[PDB]
């Protein structure tokens, strides 16, 4: 007998202050019991488990579903410690490299052949209820990694990696993976030299006592030359439940990584502050067209390629509209590695530049995760536009190496506040006050040319009138205009430079600013008796 | 030669912090480095029985093309008992202060076996392929708050001759950094440091005297516009939140009526007196400004553009312990974030020299933007805390 190398056990402990499990043994039918006895007999024959005595006060329930043995460690896992992640997060196909051949091997012969730490086997004690409860049920414990235990997958894949590690660094012309009962190896070598190295692998696993396309993997389809997603099934129904929306949304986002032009806003707008599983929710005309467009997008299949490190990596972003963006990543024209989208963050005000920046930062993060590098960017924004923006932007902001692509709609700046007060431009001192309890108030302005206006307002607030007065100052003024205000709120909004807003009031201000040529916007502290800035006209 | 007993704080488990993604070159540099560090017994591969993790990346320092291994021990540090040097208040008063990397010396001291599980970190793989190479520290880990406190004993024994040889040179230790101050001349200073480098082998140059606490100033013009005075009053009103008897009524009186912004308003004698009285007040320091080492130091940075940046350090609003201004050009004219990062380093370094601890920053930058790039320009061995401010502060134009 060729000596099998003993796999060093990983020491396992329970959580501090917690005793082992001690649950009641579930009453079984004589049929189920007769089945488990044979299984646990041949399992004990295979060296998996072993018989124990009354010295083990720990009990773990056991079921039988039809044939197949089921052990419920639901309480031991609540008492077992934590392990390292290993490896919460699957590889993305777009990062893998094209391989000329991929071989499949069985690891169901090897799973159960991974020993368990000795001083922990006493927590895996389970009882097999004898017939009619007329005997102390057969007591047994595990000697290997149980299926369903908290720490089994972590120790399994850990010990597995430790084994393959030498036969991998010595064969750079080979690639391995673990999913899930099987093991997958690939190489670009000759079909002869490949089949050879597979035998070198089987003999390497044989040492530790292991003699054992297209592929469906984690929702993907993996072909030797390309990849895609397993066909997305969108449930068609006149009645749309809340749970069916999240199913629809989730499957759409999944598809958006390779299917370009996927939109998901109108369906996500209908999940705001609602926690239910049953409600036939209607849809707008913007949502019906959206879903009809997605069905038109998913009508023809598209494939992503693999990554070749020898070539540049490029990301291209286009503005879809309504706070939605889409990106495609590639190395050669029209041959995407992957695609994706970005939805604007839930805010009140925003602009295109800030959104484009966010998308880039997302892509950048996503890129480094997959290929371990930052891609070159093709952006729908003129260099000048970016040049003006970041130099003047009150915040710190940055975009990696990039070049402009002339694919409309182009991201631009719609207005720019002056740095210095404008000479020859009329000066509009504005204020806006509102009575807190009666919800009544006024808003208006006075100018250096005698021009005045106060407009009476019902159902409004201070923050709303101070905006309003600026809207009036913008409205009734020349292409150039200075505006003094005392509203740290109103200034704070415009010094954030939005091109779209929730508040229609702000949007109208924005529209006004756009039509202007030069706008200077000064600020003063209120109630300090600053002349021009009149509170006595609006407070009334 | 013997591990000092180290434990965590009451009711706190070890650090379980997610490793963020690293680029290909940084992964290689960490692989190369750790491969050797393993051989030297500094680190040892761990199994899956170790759940904890502390983030780890790699940087490049000045005049060095070799990568350094940076471990963000921020979460592990705040989960250590500490409490094992009263800050040398003479360091901020020396003509020249030199910063040395005494991190290599920590690796000659073994770590308490029971604690090594908390110094777990992970070299990540590209595209989640192979599981991340894991390590734990056997020696004293660089960046750990407990590293200098433990080595504080050994370090005092090392620098015993040099200090008593010249008790005019001040020496301080914070994290992996050793700070050396001297009122000597630079040419003799560098050699005195060169002497201290060979003295350490057998076992960046600041100028704190070229810095004070920046005052608040008002313009001196001969003719004032409405807009000039409106700004002036705005600043004075804000300055009133700090200084006591700041009056603005006589200057506001000039603004009465509704003149054009660019129209020149002549100063009155009543107002000229008021402005003059306001200056005198601003000349005096801030009243009752002390430093309580129990509280947090807060840093606020304002982007002024054209490479200029302003900052303030304080603990209570309108009670600055220090205010400064930067404008350096370290080949970063095209990059705002690199400038911000170099500025954060600078401020933190200065903060270490004065108080012996880093401050908590409030950065004028989107979280998402900062978090993606800051490691790409970081060259310090320590790492402060930071928030993100999203509302454009009006105070920007009051500090310029
Ligand atoms: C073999 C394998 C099978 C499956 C599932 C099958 C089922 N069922 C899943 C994975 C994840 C892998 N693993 C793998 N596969 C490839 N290529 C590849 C080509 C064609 C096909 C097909 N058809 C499938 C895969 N490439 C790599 O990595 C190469 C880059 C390595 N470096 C290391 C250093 O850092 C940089 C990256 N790993």
């Amino acid at each position: 007998m060729v000596p099998i190398s003993p796999i060093e056990t990983v020491p396992v402990k329970l959580k501090p202050g917690m005793d082992g499990p001690k649950v009641k043994q579930w009453p079984l039918t004589e049929e189920k019991i007769k089945a488990l006895v044979e299984i646990c007999t041949e399992m004990e024959k295979e060296g998996k488990i072993s018989k124990i005595g009354p010295e083990n006060p720990y009990n773990t329930p056991v079921f039988a579903i039809k044939w197949r043995k089921l052990v419920d460690f639901r309480e031991l896992n609540k008492r077992t410690q934590d392990f390292w992640e290993v490896q919460l997060g699957i590889p993305h196909p777009a990062g893998l490299k094209k391989k000329k051949s991929v071989t499949v091997l069985d690891v169901g012969d090897a799973y159960f052949s991974v020993p368990l730490d000795e001083d922990f086997r006493k927590y895996t004690a389970f009882t097999i209820p004898s017939i009619n409860n007329e005997t102390p049920g057969i007591r047994y414990q595990y000697n290997v990694l149980p299926q369903g235990w908290k720490g089994s997958p972590a120790i399994f894949q850990s010990s597995m990696t430790k084994i393959l590690e030498p036969f991998a660094a010595q064969n750079p012309d080979i690639v391995i993976c673990q999913y899930m009962d099987d093991l997958y190896v690939g190489s670009d070598l000759e079909i002869g030299q490949h089949r050879t190295k597979i035998e070198e692998l089987r003999q390497h696993l044989l040492r530790w006592g292991l003699t054992t396309p297209p592929f469906l993997w984690m929702g993907y389809e993996l072909h030797p030359d390309k990849w895609t997603v397993q066909p997305i099934v969108l449930p068609e129904k006149d009645s749309w439940t809340v749970n069916d929306i999240q199913k629809l949304v989730g499957k759409l986002n999944w598809a958006s990584q390779i299917y370009p032009g996927i939109k998901v806003r109108q369906l996500s707008k209908l999940l705001r502050g609602t926690k239910a599983l049953t409600e036939v929710i209607p849809l707008t005309e913007e949502a019906e067209l959206e879903l009809a467009e997605n069905r038109e997008i998913l009508k023809e299949p598209v494939h992503g390629v693999y990554y070749d490190p020898s070539k540049d990596l490029i990301a291209e972003i286009q503005k879809q509209g309504q706070g939605q963006w889409t990106y495609q990543i590639y190395q050669e024209p029209f041959k995407n590695l992957k695609t994706g989208k970005y939805a604007r963050m839930r805010g009140a005000h925003t602009n295109d530049v800030k959104q484009l920046t966010e998308a880039v930062q997302k892509i950048t993060t996503e890129s480094i995760v997959i290929w371990g590098k930052t891609p070159k960017f093709k952006l729908p924004i003129q260099k000048e536009t970016w040049e003006t923006w970041w130099t003047e932007y009150w915040q710190a902001t940055w975009i990696p190496e990039w070049e402009f692509v002339n694919t409309p709609p182009l991201v631009k700046l719609w207005y720019q506040l002056e740095k210095e007060p404008i000479v020859g431009a009329e000066t509009f001192y504005v204020d806006g006050a509102a009575n807190r309890e009666t919800k009544l108030g006024k808003a208006g302005y006075v100018t250096n040319k005698g021009r005045q206006k106060v407009v009476p307002l019902t159902n409004t607030t201070n923050q709303k009138t101070e905006l309003q007065a600026i809207y009036l100052a913008l409205q009734d003024s020349g292409l150039e205009v200075n505006i003094v205000t005392d509203s740290q709120y109103a200034l704070g909004i415009i010094q954030a430079q939005p091109d779209k807003s929730e508040s229609e009031l702000v949007n109208q201000i924005i529209e006004q600013l756009i039509k202007k040529e030069k706008v200077y916007l000064a600020w003063v502290p209120a109630h300090k008796g600053i002349g021009g800035n009149e509170q006595v006209d609006k407070l009334v | 030669i013997e591990t000092v007993p180290v434990k965590l704080k009451p009711g706190m488990d070890g650090p379980k912090v997610k490793q963020w993604p690293l680029t290909e070159e940084k992964i290689k540099a960490l692989v190369e480095i750790c491969t050797e560090m393993e051989k030297e017994g500094k680190i040892s591969k761990i199994g899956p029985e170790n759940p904890y993790n502390t983030p780890v990346f790699a940087i490049k320092k000045k005049d060095s093309t070799k990568w350094r291994k940076l471990v963000d021990f921020r979460e592990l540090n705040k989960r250590t008992q500490d409490f094992w040097i009263p800050h040398p208040a003479g360091l901020k008063k020396k003509k020249s202060v030199t910063v040395l990397d005494v991190g290599d010396a920590y690796f000659s001291v073994p770590l308490d076996e029971d604690f090594r599980k908390y110094t777990a970190f992970t070299i990540p793989s590209i595209n989640n392929e192979t599981p991340g190479i894991r390590y734990q520290y056997n020696v004293l880990p660089q960046g750990w708050k407990g590293s200098p406190a433990i080595f504080q004993s050994s370090m005092t024994k090392i620098l015993e001759p040099f200090k008593k040889q010249n008790p005019d040179i001040v020496i301080y230790q914070y994290m992996d950094d050793l700070y050396v101050g001297s009122d000597l001349e630079i040419g003799q200073h560098r050699t005195k440091i060169e002497e201290l480098r060979q003295h350490l082998l057998r076992w960046y140059e600041l100028h704190p005297d070229k810095w004070t606490v920046q005052p608040i100033v008002l313009p001196e013009k001969d003719s004032w516009t409405v807009n000039d005075i409106q700004k002036l009053v705005g600043k004075l009103n804000w300055a009133s939140q700090i200084y006591p008897g700041i009056k603005v009524r006589q200057l506001s009186k000039l603004l009465r009526g509704t003149k054009a912004l660019t129209e020149v308003i002549p100063l009155t004698e009543e107002a000229e007196l008021e402005l003059a009285e306001n200056r005198e007040i601003l000349k005096e320091p801030v009243h009752g400004v002390y430093y309580d080492p129990s509280k947090d130091l807060i840093a606020e940075i304002q982007k002024q553009g054209q490479g200029q940046w302003t900052y303030q350090i304080y603990q209570e609003p309108f009670k600055n312990l220090k205010t400064g201004k930067y404008a350096r050009m370290r080949g970063a004219h095209t990059n705002d974030v690199k400038q911000l990062t170099e500025a954060v380093q600078k401020i933190t370094t200065e903060s270490i020299v004065i108080w012996g601890k880093t401050p908590k920053f409030k950065l004028p930058i989107q979280k998402e933007t900062w978090e993606t790039w800051w490691t790409e320009y970081w060259q310090a061995t320590w790492i402060p805390e930071w928030e993100f401010v999203n509302t454009p502060p009006l105070v920007k134009l009051w500090y310029q």
